[PDB]
């Protein structure tokens, strides 16, 4: 499900899923 | 960044969990 | 839609929308 | 933490802000 475009709270909800419990930081402008 | 590497050009696992904590 | 029980993707969501351009962390062991 | 003070209790918009970049 990872390999596509990903955009916007798609893009957040991916990182959630991928990323579990380790959670993540979602930077737009970086 | 993460929004052009996954929403302007195709995502990958490697670029995601760069992200991760 | 910010003063309840935000567990899970909603939680994320809720950063999502509330953070805007910024981004944020999201980091649930800390 | 960002579950314990918004999943396990209420959030609030003060709490949220605290993990906006």
């Amino acid at each position: 499900f990872v390999n596509q475009h990903l955009c916007g709270s798609h893009l957040v909800e991916a990182l959630y899923l991928v990323c579990g419990e380790r959670g993540f930081f979602y930077t737009p402008k970086a | 960044g993460i929004v052009e590497q996954c929403c302007a050009s195709v995502c990958s696992l490697y670029q995601l969990e760069n992200y991760c904590n």
